């Protein structure tokens, strides 16, 4: 059975950074795209980035070019984070989830098959 | 530049100094190289130093 | 208004259908087939409905269907029961590796 | 099919002349290829051997 588990809520004061962690079981880590979503509280869940846990490469949207460092470590499976320069707009629910098959012959990296989601974890910037 | 896998292989990043449309006013620029079209300069050590 | 377009609200009766549109321009919905719906519910993490515009993953029940067309998409959601009454977000590839989310949904069976 | 996305860049070479290059690869590097179907292949180098 897929699941995947991430780090615990916690509260951090405005100007730091965090580093919010990701671990999932049930299938080869490096073969699948691991997305990440962000949700402010009540607002449409917004997407941060996206890892490729085999190689390592990476891709973030206008406004997170530049604040946010994503990388993971493939001998623990587990994939990491690290919002920096925090603001109060950071106030949200952040979530890992499990994106499309990885191949050599096509780019599957936008694809939106978030097919599993993680419990989420809490930053509270105030 | 960084793909530790061997199935894909990257372009190299090589950066070179230009002679601009004016000139002697140099400006260094940077551009993609597919790996067959570069070689390095001279036996010596030094790594980070190629030729077309 | 988030990334994407859509109606914020309908209500209506079972046995009919509250159907949800997403909305659009020609780089992130019109040009390709890489549209999802995502359910989402008070307290809840969202909930994988459809993906590749007309497909559905294991676990979703056979009352919904997808569709598309030009710059906008939508979800069918026929033969409604009160289990559908949730939040529900279009989310779709938007070009240089790039995807956008939606505004949300809300649904209801009276 | 090259899945890469590449990008162009310019630079200028002496007055008034360009030397377009590639600049960025938007998206993930992947791998160039051909493919043919083995259901034709193998067909056709036994039609080949025959002759
Ligand atoms: C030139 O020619 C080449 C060919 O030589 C060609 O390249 C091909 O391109 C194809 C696409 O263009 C590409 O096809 C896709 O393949 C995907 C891979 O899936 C297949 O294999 C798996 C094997 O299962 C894995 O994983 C399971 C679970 O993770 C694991 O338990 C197993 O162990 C197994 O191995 C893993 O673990 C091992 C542990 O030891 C490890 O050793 C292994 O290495 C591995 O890590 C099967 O299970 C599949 O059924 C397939 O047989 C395939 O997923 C994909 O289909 C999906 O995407 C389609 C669109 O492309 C959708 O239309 C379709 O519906 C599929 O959707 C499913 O998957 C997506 C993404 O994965 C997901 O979002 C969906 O929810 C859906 O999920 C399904 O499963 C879940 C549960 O997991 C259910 O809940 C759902 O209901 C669904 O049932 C494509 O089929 C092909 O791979 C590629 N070939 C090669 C060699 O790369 C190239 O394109 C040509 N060039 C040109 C220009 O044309
Ligand atoms: C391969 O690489 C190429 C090279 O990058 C990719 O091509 C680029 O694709 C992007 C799409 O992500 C495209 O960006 C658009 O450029 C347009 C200018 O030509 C802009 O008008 C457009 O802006 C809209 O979208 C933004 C979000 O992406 C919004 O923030 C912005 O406000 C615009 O939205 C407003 O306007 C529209 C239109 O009126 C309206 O409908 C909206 O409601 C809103 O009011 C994007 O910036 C690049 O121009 C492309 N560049 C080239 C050279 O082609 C290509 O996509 C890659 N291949 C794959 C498969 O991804
Ligand atoms: C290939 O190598 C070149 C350098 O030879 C790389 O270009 C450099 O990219 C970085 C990252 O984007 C740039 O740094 C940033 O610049 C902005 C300027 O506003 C600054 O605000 C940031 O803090 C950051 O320093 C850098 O300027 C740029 N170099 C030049 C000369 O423009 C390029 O990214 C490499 N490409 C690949 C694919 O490896």
């Amino acid at each position: 059975q897929v699941q995947l588990v991430q780090s615990g809520a916690e509260m951090k004061k405005p100007g730091a950074s965090v580093r919010v962690s990701c671990k999932a079981s049930g299938y080869t880590f490096t073969d699948y795209y691991i997305h990440w979503v962000r949700q402010a509280p009540g607002q449409g869940p917004e997407w941060m980035g996206w890892i490729n846990p085999s190689t390592g490469r990476t891709n973030s949207p206008q406004k997170f070019q530049g604040r946010v460092t994503m990388t993971r470590d493939t001998s623990i499976s587990t994939a990491y984070m690290d919002l920096n320069r925090l603001t109060s707009d950071d106030t949200a629910m952040y979530y890992c989830t499990t994106g499309g098959w990885i191949g050599l012959y096509s780019d599957t990296s936008g694809y939106p098959n978030f097919d599993y989601w993680g419990q989420g974890t809490l930053v509270t910037v105030s | 530049a960084t793909v530790k896998n061997g199935t894909v292989e990257e372009m190299k990043n090589c950066s070179f100094n230009t002679t601009t449309e004016i000139r002697d006013k140099e400006k260094k620029e940077y551009a993609l190289f597919y790996k067959p079209d570069i070689v390095p300069l001279s036996e010596t050590n030094n790594t980070s130093e190629y030729r077309l | 208004q988030s990334a994407l377009t859509q109606p914020a609200s309908v209500s209506g009766s079972p046995g009919q259908s509250i159907t949800i549109s997403c909305t659009g321009t020609n780089y992130d919905v019109g040009s390709y087939n890489l549209v999802s719906w995502y359910q989402q519910h008070p307290g809840k993490v969202p909930k994988y409905i459809i993906y590749e515009v007309n497909k559905r993953p294991s676990g979703v029940s056979n009352r919904f269907s997808g569709s598309k067309s030009g710059n906008t998409a939508s979800l069918t959601i026929s033969g409604l029961q009160a289990e559908d009454e949730a939040t529900y977000y279009c989310c779709s590839y938007a070009g240089s590796s790039i995807i956008f989310f939606g505004g949300g949904t809300k649904l209801t069976v009276i | 099919t090259r899945p890469n996305n590449n990008t162009r860049k310019s630079v200028r070479i002496g007055p008034g002349q360009t030397f377009y290059a590639t600049g960025d690869i938007i998206g993930d590097i992947k791998q160039a290829h051909c493919n043919i179907s083995e259901e034709k292949w193998n067909d056709t180098l036994q039609k080949v051997g025959i002759e």
